[PDB]
């Protein structure tokens, strides 16, 4: 058999009304999710969130939904994401690159949606019921 | 908008 499961990735900016001390402009928000009615946490561990090294603690990590960082800043960057199975064998993860670009100022907030598809060709019976309850169809 | 330079 061959599963597939849909991802969203997404995020959302805003300028902030005050700048923060540190001068961040700007809010966001980034996101992992199933499309509407799949739950994924079903077969995924955790999402590791990497954010750039001007940020503290870099190495974001959900371990559960919500999978997403909220945080403030000045720029924009590109953010790998990993998102990581509850699987026994390989794959055991996929990391995207994913590009948090902020709004400037004037122009209206971001609210970006990109959505991936994963294929698992032959998976155990324990990961193929995990990859069913989270919305996976058999191709 | 800014972006974080890369160098």
């Amino acid at each position: 058999c061959t599963v597939q499961v849909r991802l969203e990735l997404g995020h959302r900016a805003q300028l902030r009304k005050k700048p923060t001390t540190e001068g961040f402009t700007h809010d966001w928000m980034v996101f992992v999710r199933g499309p509407e009615q799949c739950d994924i946490q079903h077969f995924v561990e955790k999402v590791v969130f990497w954010l750039h090294d001007s940020f503290p603690k870099p190495r974001r990590v959900c371990k559960e939904p919500p999978y997403k960082v909220e945080e403030s800043g000045y720029a924009g960057f590109i953010m790998p994401i990993e998102v990581h199975f509850k699987n026994k064998e390989e794959p055991r993860k996929v990391c995207f690159t994913y590009d948090l670009f902020l709004n400037l100022e004037g122009n209206p907030p971001v609210n970006h949606l990109r959505c991936e598809k994963l294929t698992f060709n032959n998976p155990t019976t324990e990961f193929r019921y995990k990859l069913l309850r989270a919305g996976g169809v058999m191709v | 908008a800014p972006r974080k330079q890369l160098a």
